[PDB]
Order: structure tokens, then C-alpha cells, then sequence
RNA sequence: UUAAUUGCGAUAACGAACGAGACCUUAACCUACUAAAUAGUGGUGCUAGCAUUUGCUGGUUAUCCACUUCUUAGAGGGACUAUCGGUUUCAAGCCGAUGGAAGUUUGAGGCAAUAACAGGUCUGUGAUGCCCUUAGACGUUCUGGGCCGCACGCGCGCUACACUGACGGAGCCAGCGAGUCUAACCUUGGCCGAGAGGUCUUGGUAAUCUUGUGAAACUCCGUCGUGCUGGGGAUAGAGCAUUGUAAUUAUUGCUCUUCAACGAGGAAUUCCUAGUAAGCGCAAGUCAUCAGCUUGCGUUGAUUACGUCCCUGCCCUUUGUACACAC
């Protein structure tokens, strides 16, 4: 039949790919992980502190698979949120740029995503093939 | 500083945070005969915390004592398995 | 050539174009199947036209929908209106009009807005208030 | 789903840094009781001490908690980025400290009396009890004390 | 003296003034026309702005 | 309300005075001859006049 | 190298500025408006007045100095800006010409009723459907009041006011 | 030759008659063309208070200026291009031609 | 899962049980405003039933661990049985008592 | 009778005018016209992955070809309460249903009469009469303050007082608009930095680029758990950045720490009848920097009337008046 990332739900796909990336253990996590908040508009670090980087990697991998090419500013706007500015009304605030830049560099190192013409990062064919295989595995779980 | 209100105090409940053997076999023996089982049901009938209620719900449905009807977040609905 | 039509559903600001051609029976939305439209209750709300008219009328035709604008539920309403209009347009062009009129009768008997776009439009905001009607506050002393 | 029957070694209160740290709540939010220790500092300390942050405070070993207070009172020795610190590049010693339970009040009083003895505008403002961050004082803070 | 009128007027309300009346308050700086709002209300018809709704 | 003004009523009755055998009991044909037979600046006003002429023709057919 | 929005508001304020300039100095020539036509190789400014011999002067000396003035002020190249004069028709159907004639009559010292009735008679004789002049301010007393002089009928509401009424 | 004519006016019927006489001259010379593509009308809005002073009811007023933009792409030699830019001069309508 | 009949049958017989049949209105009378007992339209009966049920569910779910869903569930169940511990039933009997007094 | 001195009619009045309405703009409909690599769509080539058995999901500017459904416009059409049934001297009209994109003058505005207020504004005006001042000037400019000053009293608001919830992960959708020339604007992308931000480049005078403005509320998983608590985020201390000539009575932004009242608000009182209220954010204005403000936009979307003159007032008629700066 043939499947793709569009043929599976996003949440369970991202969970399966994050678990596979954590099991593979060749992602080159930065080192200042477990210190940061992922957003100037956040107020706590991620609760799954030992994880969450493989989650962000899987999310941006699926995002680049969907799109043509994205940049760290696009990812910052995507993962930014409403900052509770104390007693003043809320406002959209973009996420941490270093997290997205380092996970993009890490995905370039592992070979999922590559640099692109017209700027940004584009999903490579290797990332395409193993994202499709991971989608195959994550929807054939229930068989 | 006038208030224009009463602000009466309450019971200040002391729901349990860690379980022991008597609470453990108590819930193992009386989560049956509960037609509808949830986190708040466990909190009100056992004086345990919401965290213990969630973990116990997962435990009992993992072995299979309670049947899930809908396992949405923020509202878990369990019945007794007969 | 291939028998194919293209229709559109609309909402407040959400529009959904739907290409309905002859195929093996695949109902995609933005390259994704119809079972993943992500309010997951309005998933049933967008299932309901094909559930009404039966899946036998979707076996030999395939539908691909591209949706823009609005919000999530607006996009869902645009999708369901688009696929209803595409199916009835296919049954108008290629199949006879008996099937077309009984299909339209079933659609409009369950819900009028399945085929007719809702005409409620945003009223502009007037000065002296946050909304179209509500004023700010009158203080006298 | 993992239930474990706790034993009698639980303690409903525990004593850290001259503060009655409450048991019966999770360890990071329990450590926020220590004045000078907020959510970020407490969470990072519980991470650097390799304790299970899911564990309650009242069931924790003496060596784990003394490792915690060691990481607290010697922050940068355990790879703390030195901009988490609430008293960094202090005015006399020049090096980055992190004040704690009573040192916070004592050092606050130290900078207040410094400003008061140099007769700075913020010092006179604090001595009068008025607002010092340039807020309007015409309408708000009427019953500030 | 050179010091007279020395102070910079590179920004703020002292840098702009109405091209018609040399007023500092109420400037319309949109589209680079730099007219006070009252003079704009007078001259809008012959500038080319009209009221339709 | 749907009360029609004296401009509509006067133009309608004048049309009926001098064009009664020409016009009929259909709004569409009455409109298609009204734009030909008079100069009206508004499509809305032309439609209003045609509707009232059709109404008055309905009235004429019964007394 | 300017955006189209700023270009169009620039020619708007340019037209308004030169119209204000022309109605300031050419008042005693019956200046009743101005029109501009930008064109490849030249922009032309058609003044519509009554006393064309007075706005021209001897051998176009006043047209020459006006062209030089607008060229110096708007930084045009010499020759790329040209001015033409035009004897406007229907002088009675021009609100600004009648207004400045009223102004000059009142400055010469005519009675306000005589001046307003003369000008409304002239406008109504000129083929107007309705004319209406208002004189406000201190008339014979320190207390101010507005006097009205009308003939014919005039409308006040709707797009017809933009279409027909000149004020 | 690949020239573009852009009309950037506010008077819509002036722009329309300019474009219509342009295209009928072009089809009279049997020239290939992408026809008049009409860009979205851009509305320049300015909202102000009606009063010069501060008092009264807070009544606002929005003065708008609609700007209409059309463009026509032509392939035609330099001599017919030169008579095209010699002709079609309308009052109040701004035109500009670009090549390549 | 509780009361294993159709839950929508439970909500419809709940609103029939808690529909207020007669209710009072505020007449002038001169100086002292009086109450006058009138009857309730069936549409207002349904509307008042829905409003009472959800208001009781909301105020009982406010500031406690019981969720609004299960709070509304037990409120609807108690109203459908007829129990005098349902908020809507208590409001119903209070309104009918005031109407009967001010007949 | 109408929303309406809007009309039917009556009639010492007849014939008119202004206002209302008509009008104009905008929002809705057009698979009917004109079109369009500065908007799209389909196919064809070239190419990526999975299935391979045709296929599915994608990418592709000089790969062309075709079209205009969606998008933009211009020219038009369309609704006039149409048809039907009731009701009314049986007229103007009103009510219900059907059809229809639209049947509250279709919705929302713009414009909007006479007469006035001794309303506001000489601090918008090189609009101004008169008076004052006019050179140690009340002109103008420079330095530094002040307009923010706080025992208190009121008016617009913003945050909230929590599980219909807070936080952490993912999922992930708008519309109105603005933007640099002799200037330095909106900024993509790459890199550095926890962050704010910095740096190297790039596109755009703009349906083309910022920008699909990937907005927020929202949804799904979890953590928390009725505890002023992981609510709430004032008041403070320390440090890092940006704008500017200059930030000290913190310009703002960011990091850590501090973690107060507030437990749903008395007498009173405001706004509101559908895509309206309310929630939610976004753009623009002022703007070197500074939104808790305003002007607009869209997103989610209720309840309750479809009435009355009781209060508060308004219109017309009659009536009484010792009122006329008029209760
Ligand atoms: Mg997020
Ligand atoms: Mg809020
Ligand atoms: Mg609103
Ligand atoms: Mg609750
Ligand atoms: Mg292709
Ligand atoms: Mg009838
Ligand atoms: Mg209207
Ligand atoms: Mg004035
Ligand atoms: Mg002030
Ligand atoms: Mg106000
Ligand atoms: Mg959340
Ligand atoms: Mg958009
Ligand atoms: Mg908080
Ligand atoms: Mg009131
Ligand atoms: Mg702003
Ligand atoms: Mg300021
Ligand atoms: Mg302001
Ligand atoms: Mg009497
Ligand atoms: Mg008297
Ligand atoms: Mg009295
Ligand atoms: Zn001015």
C-alpha cells in the first residue's frame, strides 16, 4: 500500500520517534540541557527533563517533512507561547533559539535534515526514508 | 481595610500521600463494589491524594480489576470488572 | 480525460477546496486521511455526511481537500460542506439527477448548512466600545 | 501504576538550613520553603544531586539531603551556570555568591544600610518607606503598611 | 553663539512639526505627510482622502 | 417596516395610468419594461416600483 | 524610488499646498481652483480663474514668476513644470469665487445684506438650482449672531451633496 | 521585448478607459499580451478624533483613500512601444513602463 | 455506568422532574412591591431546569476535587429520581412554595 | 399603519421645499463574462521516500501545456418582502409557511434638517478684535529640575482570587494592515548567546519580501491536587542586555531570588438581543525606546426577551398653569 508521516497521527508518531532516538543515542545532546526553560515566556523547565530533546527533535523532523524548509526563527515562533507578564496582559513570545539551532545542527549531524537552497533546512532523503519506516512501525504496532 | 464578606474557615483535610499495607489491601478489597471509579471517588472514599489515586487507577487497570470506559486526561472513568 | 469536479466549502473565514475524481475511495485532507482532522469530536462531525449517505457512494470516487483560513472548527465545517458539495456535484454531472436529488434531500433533511454556507458574518466594531454593540462604561459622578 | 508500600521510615517533617521544611509534598516544591531557594534553583539542585524528583521529601535519605544542601551552599562547584545566582558580582567581595535562609535578610539590610549611610535616593526612600522603583504613589499603595 | 540651539532634534516631538502650521502636538506621521490632525481634517478632501463608511 | 414611499407609489400609479395594457402581473417582465420605459438611478428603486406596479395590477384584476 | 502610497499622498499634499498658495495670492483674480496633469517630459498646472489678463500680467510676467516660485519651492527642473491660465466658465457656479467676491465687497465696506443678496441673485441667475450663503460673527454689536440668505432649495444629506453641492 | 505597463491611480473609470484603449490598440497591432491583471485595491485609512480640542463625545472619523493598481505585460517592438508611451496620458492617473 | 438506562433518558426525565410549574412575579401594588403567583410556560420550564441543573453542578464543582462532569452527573441523577438533595429540586420546591403562599 | 408628518385616508385648504427615505461605502451570492508565473489549480516532464500492480505523499523555475473552482479585481445580475395561506375600513399594511446566498427598511455604517447652548477650543491654526508684554521681555534658545511629587477621596481599566484550573510537552489554525533614498525601515536565513540580544548576509519602495505574520485562547498527553497550594504575582535585592547625547526618582527587556493583598466582593451601578455579549490574541496610531490606552481585525462562541411603560427618559395630541433666565 505504502504509507507516510501524513498517514499517522502526530502525537504517537512523535512519541515513537523520540523513543527510537533515545534508544539510538547518537543525537549529540548539547550539554546545557537540564538547565533551560525552552522559552523566555515559560516559567519552569520541561518536566521530562531526561527526555524532551528527542521529542523536540522528532517534532521538528516531522515539521520539516511536512513543510519545504524552515529556520530557527520559524521554529521559535512555532514553539513560542503566551508569556504571563505578571500583572499586564499576555503576549506571544518566541521560544529559545539555541535549542532549535542545536537540535537542527544535531539532525544535520545524524543525517535527517540538510541545509537548503533559499535558506533554511530541508528534509533529506535519508531522513525521509527512516521517518517513513518509523511511521510504518508506529502504525503496525496495533497489528 | 473593610471586607464586606465573611470568609469562614474550612475543614483543612489531610488526604494521604504515601500508602501502607492497610490502605493497600483496603483499596484492593473495596475498589470492587464501586460501580463508578475515578480519582475523585478514590479521594473522597479513601482520603488519599490525587497522585495516589491516579497511580492506583493505573495499577488496578493494569492487572485488571477495573475496566476503563474512557481514559481521557483530566477525567478517567472506570467500572468494576465482572 | 478523467471524470473530475472541484467544489468548495466556506465558513467565517475558512475555505476548503475539494477535488472529487474517480478512484479507489480515499478521502484525504491536506495530504492526511479524514480520520486525523484533530478536534477528534468534530472528527465525527465531519464523518457525518458520508455516514449519512453510506460508504457505498464513496467506493469508486476519491476526494482531496485543501483547507485554509479560519480556525479549527471553522475548517472542519468547511471540509464537511466541501465534500458534500463535491459529492452532489459529481452526482449531478456524471450520474443521473435522481441520485443527486435524493442525496441533497438527505443532506438538507439532516442539516441545512451541509450544502448552503452560513450567511452570518462578523459585524464591524464601532468606536466607543470594544465590540460591535457593547459600549465601554458610563460614569456620571 | 507502580505502587510501593512505604515503611515507617517516613518523616512528616525534616530540618534543613534552619528552616522547618515540610514533608508530605514533592521535594522541589518542599525545598522552595527555604527562603532564597525558588523553583528553578530547587529543581536544578534536585537534578544535580541525582534524586528522583517524583519522590516526596519526607522519604529521603540523610546523605541525599546533605548532598542537596551542599550543592545549595556551594552552587558553582557542581557546574551551576553562575547566572542563576541571586547575589552575583557582589559589591565588596566581587565574586558570585547565593544568599540563603537568613543571609538573604541580613544582606538585604546590608545594602539598605549602605544606601542609607551614603544618603542615596533609594536609601532615603527605603528609610521613609516609600516606593523606590519609580512607581506612582498618588493612588496606589495607600495601605502599604 | 554656536551653543545656542545646540541641543539635538534628531527624534521625539521636537524633531517633527506640522508642515502647515508648525505644531508639535497631534502629528499624523502616517505615509510621511506630517500634518497635524486638525489641518489634516481640513485638507483631507483635497489631499484625496474621503469618507465612505 | 415595508411601507413604500410616495415616490414609489406615484411613479407606479403613473406607469399604470399610461402603460396599463403594456405591463403584466409578473415582477420580472415589469422590471424589464420599467427600466426601458423610465430612467431610474437605482436598481433598488426600480425593483421597488416594479413590485408595487405588480401589486396594483393584482389589485386591478379584483375590482 | 518611492512607494505608491507615499507617492499618491505626496501629490495630494502637493496639490493642496499649491491650491492654498494660489488662493492666498490670486484672490483678486477670481481664482476658482487648480488642476494638475503630470506627463512624460512635463507636469502642467492649469489654473482656472476669471481675470486671466490679471493672472497673466504683461506678456506673462506673473505666470513666469509663479512658475519660478513653484519650481524653486518644489525643487523641479526648470522647464519640467509649466503653468497655464484658463478663463473658467459658469462663474456663478463656483463657491470660492463668490466667496472671495463677497469678502472683497465687505472689505470695501458694502452692507452684508446687500452683498449677500446680490451674490445669491447672481448665482440663481447663473442657472443654479439653489444657493445659500451664511454670514456669521459680530454684526453691529459685540454679541455675535449668524445671518442666513437663501433662494431656491438645497439638500443636506447623501452622496448628492458630494455630487452637486459646491461649498 | 517584455515590457510592463503599471497604472497606479485612484480614479477607477479613468484607469479602466486607459487600460481599454491600451488593449484595443494592442490587439489592433495584434500584439501578444497578458491582459490587465488587477491587483487588490489597497485602502489607506486614517482614523482621527473629529474635535480639535479634547471634550465632547469620543467621536472618531476614518478618512480613507482607495488605490487601484493594474498591470499589463506586452511583447512589442520599440517603435510601437514609443507611440504607446507617447499616447494614453490621463489626468490624475499615474503610469509607468518598465522593460526587461 | 451508574443507572444503566439511557443517560439522555435520565437528563430528559431530570428536567421534567425539576421543571418549576408555578412561579411568582413582582407587581407594584403601590409603595410595597408584592408577589403574585402565576404559571410557567413549558419553554421557561425547560430553560429554568437547564439553568438550575448547570448552576448547581458548577457551584458544587467549584473549589473541590469532584469534576464538573461527575458533579453534573450526580446532580442529574438525583434530580431524575427526585431526592430533595439536588440543588435544582431544592430551588424548585422553594419557588413552588413561595408561589403557593402568594397565590 | 410605519422605524419614520412613513403612508392609506380624512379634510379651509391647495401646491411645494428641507429632513426621513431614496443615495454612497462595506459585508454576504454568482462553478455566468473579462482576465491573470506579483493568486492559484490540474496534467506533463526531472527527481525524493514507501509500496510496488496501476498507486500515495512530496519537491522542482525559465520543464512546458491547459484552466479560473478556490483568490483578486472590473462590468453586470440578483431580492422587490417574490409565491401561497391568513388578517385588516378589507386600503395602507401586518403575521406564518415555501423557495432562496440573502425575507429584523438583508446586516453594519457614512451623509444627515430648522432653531439653539451666552457647551468646548484664543494650548491646532501666519484664523483672529481688544487688552497686556516687547530687550536685565511674558520673544526665543541653552543647562538642570518639574509635569510622575503622597495623609487621603473618586473615574476608565489590567491582573486575578483556581481543577470548566496552573504548569510541562507535543498538536496546530486567522484576518485587518505597515514597511528604507539620499535614507537608513519591515526583516528572512546562517552563526554566537540560558535568555534578552548580538553578528555576517539576504529579500522587499511591496498580492511578489518580512509573512502561511505557523497569534493566543484552544485541543491531546502527562505532573499537581483543595493546601492562599505548583493559585496569585504585587513589593523588593543583585546581575546581564538594548534605545538614546544623557536612563540616577529603576525607559523598557531578560535571569535569579523575594512571594504581599486577594478565599467571587456592602449600599449602589454599567453594557448588551446575534455570529451579537463575553473570552482570546494580532495589526496600526502615538513611537529613538516605552501599552495595562485607543482605533480596527479576525479566532472560540452562550444564556435570555421577541415584550412593557413600573423606574429613567423621548415623540405627538388634549388639558391646567400665578412658569418665560421657563420646576
Ligand atoms: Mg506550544
Ligand atoms: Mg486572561
Ligand atoms: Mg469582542
Ligand atoms: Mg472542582
Ligand atoms: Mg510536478
Ligand atoms: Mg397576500
Ligand atoms: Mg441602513
Ligand atoms: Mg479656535
Ligand atoms: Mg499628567
Ligand atoms: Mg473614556
Ligand atoms: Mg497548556
Ligand atoms: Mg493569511
Ligand atoms: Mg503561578
Ligand atoms: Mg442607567
Ligand atoms: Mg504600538
Ligand atoms: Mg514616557
Ligand atoms: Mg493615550
Ligand atoms: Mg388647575
Ligand atoms: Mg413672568
Ligand atoms: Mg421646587
Ligand atoms: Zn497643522
Amino acid at each position: 500500500p505504502g504509507v507516510s508521516v501524513r498517514d499517522v497521527a502526530a502525537q504517537d508518531f512523535i512519541n515513537a520517534y523520540a523513543s527510537f532516538l533515545q534508544r539510538q543515542g547518537k543525537l549529540e545532546v548539547p550539554g546545557y540541557v537540564d538547565i533551560v526553560k525552552t522559552s523566555s515566556g515559560n516559567e519552569m523547565p520541561p518536566q521530562d527533563a531526561e527526555g524532551w530533546f528527542y521529542k523536540r527533535a522528532a517534532s521538528v523532523a516531522r515539521h520539516i517533512y511536512m513543510r519545504k524548509q524552515v529556520g530557527v526563527g520559524k521554529l521559535n515562533k512555532l514553539y513560542g507561547g503566551a508569556k504571563s507578564r505578571g500583572v499586564r496582559p499576555y503576549k506571544h513570545i518566541d521560544a529559545s533559539g539555541s535549542i532549535n539551532r542545536k537540535v537542527l545542527q544535531a539532525l544535520e549531524k545524524i543525517g535527517i535534515v540538510e541545509i537548503s537552497p533559499k535558506g533554511g533546512r530541508r528534509i533529506s532523503e535519508n531522513g525521509q526514508r527512516d521517518l517513513d519506516r518509523i511511521a510504518a512501525q508506529t502504525l503496525e504496532e496495533d497489528e | 481595610k473593610k471586607k464586606w464578606s465573611k470568609k469562614s474557615m474550612k475543614d483543612r483535610a489531610q488526604h494521604a500521600v504515601i500508602l501502607d499495607q492497610e490502605k493497600y489491601d483496603r483499596i484492593l478489597k473495596e475498589v470492587p463494589t464501586y460501580r463508578y471509579v475515578s480519582v475523585s471517588v478514590l479521594v473522597d472514599r479513601l482520603k488519599i491524594g490525587g497522585s495516589l489515586a491516579r497511580i492506583a487507577l493505573r495499577h488496578l487497570e493494569k492487572e485488571g480489576i477495573i475496566k476503563p470506559i474512557s481514559k481521557h486526561s483530566k477525567q478517567a472513568i472506570y467500572t468494576r470488572a465482572t | 480525460a478523467v471524470p473530475s469536479v472541484q467544489t468548495f466549502g466556506k465558513k467565517k473565514s475558512a475555505t476548503a477546496v475539494a477535488h472529487v475524481k474517480a478512484g479507489k475511495g480515499l478521502i484525504k485532507v491536506n495530504g492526511s486521511p479524514i480520520t486525523l482532522v484533530e478536534p477528534e469530536i468534530l472528527r465525527f462531525k465531519v464523518y457525518e455526511p458520508l455516514l449519512l449517505v453510506g460508504l457505498d457512494k464513496f467506493s469508486n470516487i476519491d476526494i482531496r481537500v485543501r483547507v485554509t483560513g479560519g480556525g479549527h472548527v471553522s475548517q472542519v465545517y468547511a471540509i464537511r460542506q466541501a465534500i458534500a458539495k463535491g459529492l452532489v456535484a459529481y452526482h449531478q454531472k456524471y450520474v443521473d439527477e435522481q441520485s443527486k436529488n435524493e442525496l441533497k434531500k438527505a443532506f438538507t433533511s439532516y442539516d441545512r448548512t451541509l450544502l448552503i454556507a452560513d450567511s452570518r458574518r462578523p459585524e464591524p466594531k464601532k468606536f466607543g466600545g470594544k465590540g460591535a454593540r457593547s459600549r465601554f462604561q458610563k460614569s456620571y459622578r | 501504576s507502580l505502587v510501593v508500600q512505604e515503611q515507617g521510615s517516613f518523616q512528616h517533617i525534616l530540618r534543613l538550613l534552619n528552616t522547618n521544611v515540610d514533608g508530605n509534598i514533592k521535594i522541589v516544591y518542599a525545598l522552595t520553603t527555604i527562603k532564597g531557594v525558588g523553583r528553578r534553583y530547587s529543581n536544578l539542585v534536585c537534578k544535580k544531586a541525582d534524586v528522583d524528583l517524583h519522590k516526596r521529601a519526607g522519604e529521603l535519605t540523610q546523605e541525599e539531603l546533605e548532598r542537596i544542601v551542599q550543592i545549595m551552599q556551594n552552587p558553582t562547584h557542581y557546574k551551576i551556570p553562575a547566572w542563576f545566582l541571586n547575589r552575583q558580582n557582589d559589591i565588596t567581595d566581587g565574586k558570585d555568591y547565593h544568599t540563603l535562609a537568613n543571609n538573604v535578610e541580613s544582606k538585604l539590610r546590608d545594602d539598605l544600610e549602605r544606601l542609607k549611610k551614603i544618603r542615596a535616593h533609594r536609601g532615603i526612600r527605603h528609610f521613609w518607606g516609600l516606593r523606590v522603583r519609580g512607581q506612582h504613589t498618588k493612588t496606589t499603595g495607600r495601605r502599604r503598611a | 553663539e554656536n551653543v545656542w540651539f545646540s541641543h539635538p532634534r534628531r527624534y521625539g516631538k521636537g524633531s517633527r512639526q506640522c508642515r502647515v502650521c508648525s505644531s508639535h502636538t497631534g502629528l499624523i506621521r502616517k505615509y510621511g505627510l506630517n500634518i497635524c490632525r486638525q489641518c489634516f481634517r481640513e485638507k483631507a478632501n483635497d489631499i484625496g482622502f474621503n469618507k465612505f463608511r | 417596516g415595508r411601507v413604500r414611499t410616495k415616490t414609489v407609489k406615484r411613479a407606479s400609479k403613473a406607469l399604470i395610468e399610461r402603460y396599463y395594457p403594456k405591463l403584466t402581473l409578473d415582477f420580472q417582465t415589469n422590471k424589464r419594461l420599467c427600466d426601458e420605459i423610465a430612467t431610474i438611478q437605482s436598481k433598488r428603486l426600480r425593483n421597488k416600483i416594479a413590485g408595487y406596479t405588480t401589486h396594483l395590477m393584482k389589485r386591478i384584476q379584483k375590482g | 524610488l518611492i512607494s505608491k502610497k507615499r507617492k499618491l499622498v505626496a501629490d495630494g499634499v502637493f496639490y493642496a499646498e499649491l491650491n492654498e498658495f494660489f488662493t492666498r495670492e490670486l484672490a483678486e483674480e477670481g481664482y476658482s481652483g487648480v488642476e494638475v496633469r503630470v506627463t512624460p517630459t512635463k507636469t502642467e498646472v492649469i489654473i482656472r480663474a476669471t481675470r486671466t489678463q490679471d493672472v497673466l500680467g504683461e506678456n506673462g510676467r506673473r505666470i513666469n514668476e509663479l512658475t519660478l516660485l513653484v519650481q524653486k519651492r518644489f525643487k523641479y527642473a526648470p522647464g519640467t513644470i509649466v503653468l497655464y491660465a484658463e478663463r473658467v466658465q459658469d462663474r456663478g457656479l463656483s463657491a470660492v469665487a463668490q466667496a472671495e467676491s463677497m469678502k472683497f465687497k465687505l472689505l470695501n465696506g458694502l452692507a452684508i445684506r446687500r452683498a449677500a443678496y446680490g451674490v445669491v441673485r447672481y448665482v440663481m441667475e447663473s442657472g443654479a438650482k439653489g444657493c445659500e450663503v451664511v454670514v456669521s460673527g459680530k454684526l453691529r454689536a459685540a454679541r455675535a449672531k449668524a445671518m442666513k440668505f437663501a433662494d431656491g432649495f438645497l439638500i443636506h444629506s447623501g452622496q448628492p451633496v458630494n455630487d452637486f453641492i459646491d461649498t | 521585448i517584455k515590457i510592463r505597463i503599471t497604472l497606479t491611480s485612484t480614479k477607477v473609470k479613468q484607469l479602466e478607459n486607459v487600460s481599454s484603449n491600451i488593449v484595443k490598440n494592442a490587439e489592433q497591432h495584434n500584439l501578444v499580451k497578458k491582459g490587465p491583471v488587477r491587483l487588490p485595491t489597497k485602502v489607506l485609512k486614517i482614523s482621527t478624533r473629529k474635535t480639535p480640542n479634547g471634550e465632547g463625545s469620543k467621536t472618531w472619523e476614518t478618512y480613507e483613500m482607495r488605490i487601484h493598481k493594474r498591470y499589463i505585460d506586452l511583447e512589442a517592438p520599440v517603435q510601437i512601444v514609443k507611440r504607446i508611451t507617447q499616447i494614453t496620458i490621463e489626468p490624475g492617473v499615474d503610469v509607468e513602463v518598465v522593460v526587461a | 455506568v451508574l443507572t444503566d438506562q439511557n443517560p439522555i433518558q435520565v437528563v430528559v426525565d431530570a428536567i421534567t422532574n425539576t421543571g418549576p410549574r408555578e412561579d411568582t412575579t413582582r407587581v407594584g401594588g403601590g409603595g410595597a412591591a408584592r408577589r403574585q403567583a402565576v404559571d410557567v410556560s413549558p419553554l421557561r420550564r425547560v430553560n429554568q431546569a437547564i439553568a438550575l441543573l448547570t448552576i448547581g453542578a458548577r457551584e458544587a464543582a467549584f473549589r473541590n476535587i469532584k469534576t464538573i462532569a461527575e458533579t453534573l452527573a450526580e446532580e442529574l441523577i438525583n434530580a431524575a429520581k427526585g431526592s430533595s438533595t439536588s440543588y435544582a429540586i431544592k430551588k424548585k420546591d422553594e419557588l413552588e412554595r413561595v408561589a403557593k403562599s402568594n397565590r
